[PDB]
């Protein structure tokens, strides 16, 4: 399981 | 081979994403020939951002966030790790 951020 | 950058804060952000296992540890990988437990990436560069003019590059592995080691890191480690700083991110990265 992979998850993205916005930084 | 691993190298630093230091990211100023815009009010948008530091133009970059970071993604990455939600799960602590998992198998080794290398980058680069060298072996390290599971890292989180850079998984986009806002063109003409803070990264992109600090030298952040996509794909780039994520070895250390303000000074401290995230090998095998959680995402949610990670996240909080670049959010610690009022406006400055220091990140020890390589590039694939």
């Amino acid at each position: 399981e992979e998850w993205e951020t916005v930084m | 081979s691993p190298r630093v950058v230091r990211i100023v804060k815009s009010e948008s952000g530091y133009g970059f994403n970071v993604r990455g296992q939600v799960s602590e540890g998992g198998q080794l990988r290398s980058i680069n020939g060298e072996l390290y437990a599971p890292l989180q990436h850079v998984s986009a560069v806002l063109p003409g951002g803070a990264a992109d003019r600090a030298g952040v590059r996509k794909g780039d592995r994520i070895l250390e966030v303000n000074g401290v080691n995230v090998e095998g890191a959680t995402h949610k480690q990670v996240v909080d790790l670049i959010r610690a700083g009022e406006k400055e991110l220091i990140l020890t990265v390589l590039s694939v």
